[PDB]
This record gives structure tokens, sequence and C-alpha cells, in this order.
């Protein structure tokens, strides 16, 4: 481990990308994470909130 | 760029004004290729009742 | 009698491809170094086993001395109970509330009442040799998985692969045996006494909602898999 | 019934279909409705209700015989088989990226040259660099002290009449 502080760098970069790439599939609260979905099974009025 | 830096000068640089992405060309749809069907066409061809 | 299992049980739950990644799932398996009732097949006539939630059955016999199973809420006819049959010709799925005698019939081909059959299936059969099987009914489907493989239970590890899915929307509680024999009589209530059969015997385990994390090698198979509850080192 | 009948006592053949629905594990629909696949063109596609977007390749991954989809690290679907004939195909989304503006500045003149970050010029003078491909300079094989930085080593310049990479 001669090169930990570089290699940690590289962790803290790629493993934020991961986990914010990762967040989309959350729902939030809504229905349902696709926007397909959402826009199909619902009126406008619902759709919109 | 001048629309964007909201200013009718701009200086030297390079400035990142917008995105771009394309479109798709086409659009396909792949549905069932029905297998055994019903026998509706009997019911009605029977000549039984 | 008892028997712990070892790290067996594992399937494949979502039959989607993934190479050289580990991945955790939350579903109902069999959790390893647990205990399973062992049964031997000589004779009675088989009493009634409860569906909890999913019933693994894995069984080592080579004489065919088991050929099915029947599934319900009750063996008698005021409900749509379900018949499952195994056959060298084809398997024979049934759904039509037939009332049953004491015991299962043993194949003489069929013991039970009239029928008001909803769905009927038929396919190919099911077929030293360990045949193991997973049987779960959740989502308004009823699924089995299985699996053959040379060789007590080894120790070797070994996933499971999704065989059928069907769509049978039963509300299945109650779970039985079928056995079989060769020129044996066939009658709606015997005693103990039975009839002769080769040397055989069948495990049954219940499935429990667990966490497993699975690994996956580059060809898409599962090749290890970690209780992430059983000790401190596992989780 | 007999032939001299009028048609008020015609005997006619009625058929009436009841549909249910209530708990519905539905086993029967016959909707047909399949078109013929595009490949290598940015497609909209709907694999047996897997709906997406992307470029379509021959696959060289191997699927098992129970398996229908396939997904890299973050759910992203990398593969599919037809519902059709089986054939296993990748998924890669078509190029997409950001776009800069260089200038020499209002003042000195209006020219203009523009770089395409992530692509490549077959699928927008023109010159390929390892940033994007880049459209209104000409390379010179000149070096400079670089004043515009362009990325991977590059930058652009007034020549005085032109720009050059
Ligand atoms: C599950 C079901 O439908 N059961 C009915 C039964 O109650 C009735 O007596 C019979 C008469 O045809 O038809 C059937
Ligand atoms: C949704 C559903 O089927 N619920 C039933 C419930 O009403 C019944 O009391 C129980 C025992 O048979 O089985 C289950
Ligand atoms: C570890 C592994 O999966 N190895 C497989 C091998 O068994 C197979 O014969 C070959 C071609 O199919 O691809 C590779
Ligand atoms: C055409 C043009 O923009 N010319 C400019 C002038 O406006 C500016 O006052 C001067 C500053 O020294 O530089 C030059
Ligand atoms: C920067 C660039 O264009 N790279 C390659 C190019 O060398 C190749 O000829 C083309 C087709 O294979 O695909 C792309
Ligand atoms: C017009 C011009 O100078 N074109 C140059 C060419 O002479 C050189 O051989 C090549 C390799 O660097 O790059 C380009």
């Amino acid at each position: 481990s001669a090169l930990g502080k570089l290699q940690d760098v590289v962790n803290h970069n790629a493993q934020a990308l991961n986990t914010l790439v990762k967040q989309l599939s959350s729902k939030f609260g809504a229905i349902s994470s696709v926007l397909n979905d959402i826009l199909s099974r619902l009126d406008p009025p619902e759709a919109e909130v | 760029t001048k629309c964007t830096l909201k200013s009718f000068t701009v200086e030297k640089g390079i400035y990142q004004t917008s995105n771009f992405r394309v479109q798709p060309t086409e659009s396909i749809v792949r549905f069932p290729n029905i297998t055994n069907l019903c026998p509706f066409d009997e019911v009605f061809n029977a000549t039984r009742f | 009698a008892y028997t712990n299992s070892f790290t067996r049980g594992v399937y494949y739950p979502d039959k989607v491809f993934r190479s050289s990644v580990l991945h955790s799932t939350q579903d109902l398996f069999l959790p390893f170094f647990s205990n399973v009732t062992w049964f031997h097949a000589i004779h009675v006539d088989n009493p009634v086993l409860p569906f909890n939630d999913g019933v693994y059955f894995a069984s080592t016999e080579k004489s065919n001395i088991i050929r099915g199973w029947i599934f319900g809420t009750t063996l008698d006819s005021k409900t749509q109970s379900l018949l499952i049959v195994n056959n060298a010709t084809n398997v024979v799925i049934k759904v039509c509330e037939f009332q049953f005698c004491n015991d299962p019939f043993l194949d003489f081909r069929v013991y039970s009442s009239a029928n008001n059959c909803t769905f009927e299936y038929v396919s190919q059969p099911f077929l030293k040799n360990l045949r193991e099987f997973v049987f779960k009914n959740i989502d308004g489907y009823f699924k089995i998985y299985s699996k053959h493989t040379p060789i007590d239970l080894p120790q070797g590890f070994s996933a499971l692969e999704p065989l059928v899915d069907l769509p049978i929307g039963i509300n299945i509680t109650r779970f039985q045996t079928l056995l079989a024999l060769h020129r044996s009589y066939l009658t709606p209530g015997d005693s103990s006494s039975g009839w002769t059969a080769g040397a055989a015997a069948y495990y049954v385990g219940y499935l429990q909602p667990r966490t497993f994390l699975l690994k996956y090698n580059e060809n898409g198979t599962i090749t290890d898999a970690v209780d992430c509850a059983l000790d401190p080192l596992s989780e | 019934f007999r032939p001299t009948y009028g048609v008020g006592h015609q005997p006619y053949r009625v058929v009436v279909l009841s549909f249910e629905l209530l708990h519905a594990p539905a086993t029967v629909c016959g909707p047909k409705k399949s078109t013929n696949l595009v490949k290598n063109k940015c497609v909209n596609f709907n694999f047996n209700g897997l709906t997406g977007t992307g470029v379509l390749t021959e696959s060289n991954k191997k699927f098992l015989p129970f398996q229908q989809f396939g997904r890299d690290i973050a759910d992203t679907t990398d593969a599919v088989r037809d519902p059709q004939t089986l054939e296993i195909l990748d998924i890669t989304p078509c190029s997409f990226g950001g776009v800069s503006v260089i200038t020499p500045g209002t003042n000195t003149s209006n020219q203009v040259a523009v770089l395409y970050q992530g692509v490549n010029c077959t699928e927008v003078n023109v010159f390929q660099t390892r940033a994007g491909c880049l459209i209104g300079a000409e390379y010179v094989n000149s070096s400079y002290e670089c004043d515009i930085p362009i990325g991977a080593g590059i930058c652009a310049s007034y020549q005085t009449q032109s720009i050059i990479a």
C-alpha cells in the first residue's frame, strides 16, 4: 500500500459517480421510477404531480 | 455565444454553449408471434348447433 | 429424523445475464447449514406437510418410486385443488377440484371424485442421480426450479435453473406427495401395511426470506453464495 | 323449419361471447404487431416489453438458454434476445456530447471554430483529436506556445486570417 493516496482519490471519484448513477432507480416517493410508465398509466393532471 | 454570455462582445477563449444529441432514425416494436390460437373458427363453423 | 442442509438450494432468481460480478438479492432462500426433515420411501399413506412459503424437495432414488405431487387448500372437492403428476412419457398438470381419498392413490392410475377443471397442461417429463426441486408460489404464479446431478447431500455447490413458471392462481396452503409401485393394488383407504418398493428417500426443507450474495462467473453461472445473516464473517 | 317460411321464421344461428376479467392472470392475448429489426442505427426498440434507445450490434456474449436479458453494473441493459429469432443483440447508446465554441475575440475577427467533445467526425475543414472532432481550424505541424487550450495537448490560435490547431 505504498500508493494508497492516489488509489484512494481514484476510488472516491469512481464511487461518487457510481452512486450518482445508481440513485436513478429510486422512486423518491413516486409510483414508479421510469418516466414512460408515469406518462402512460395516468392522465396529465395527475401525471404532473 | 453572445446570447449565452449575455454580452454583445465576447473575449478570446473557449466557451461551452450547448449540447447536441443525435435523434433516433427509426422505431421498432417487437411483440408476440402468436402460436396455437383458439378454436373460435371451429366454434362458429362446427355446424352442429 | 434430521440432517443439516449444506450450501444447496440456491437458484437463478431473475433469468438476467451478469458476467464477472457480485450481486446481492433479497428473496426466499434456504438458509445454509439448516436442518431438514428426512423420510424414507418404503411404506406409509403419507402425512400432510404444510406449504408455509416454499418447499425444497430433494430426492435420491433409482427406481422411479416418486412420480408426482398434489397441492391445495384441501383434499375435498369444495375448492379447485391442484394436481401435478409426472410420468415416463409426459407431465400432467391439472387444477380441477377432484375430491381425494384418505390417502393419495399409489399408481390403478387415478383415485379422486368428479372434477370441474379450469386449467390443464402437458409437456415432456421432468427427468446415484440427485434430483432437486424448489416449489414457489407467491405472485399469482406457481414456479418450479430443478437440477439433476451425479454423486447424503454432497458438499458441492450447484444452482437450480428455472424450469416452468405457471400462471395458475390457486390459493395453495397444504401439500402432499405421490408414490408409485409396480403391480400394486389401489384402494381409497389402506392400513400401515403398504406395498414393497425400492430403497429410496426424500428430503423436505422450508424456504425463508434471506439476503444472499451471489457470485457470477464469466459465463453467467452462479458459482458461490454467501448467507448475509449466518455468522459475523458472512455479514 | 322448412324453406317456405319467411325471414321472421328462418333459423338464425347466434353465438355470444362473455369476457370475464376478475382476478386475471390473463392467459389469452393474440395481437400480432411484429416489425422487422433494424441494426447499426439509432432506433427505438421494444423487445417483448423492454423499451429503450440505442444502436444495435451483433453480440459476442453467451446467453444461457433460460436467459432473456443482460445488464451491466448499475442496471444498464447491455443486451437482449429477439422474441422471434432468439438472436442476441448488443445495445450501446449512440454518441452524444457537449459542444464548445472557439473564438479569437469579437474585436479581432468574427471567424469561429467548433469543438464537438465526445464524438468522432464520422457521425457529426474537419480534424480529429483525442478531445473530439474539431471543425473550422486547420492542423499545422509547427509547435508554438499555445494560448487557447482545447485538450489532450492540442491548442488553437489566430494564424494572421485563419484559426490553426
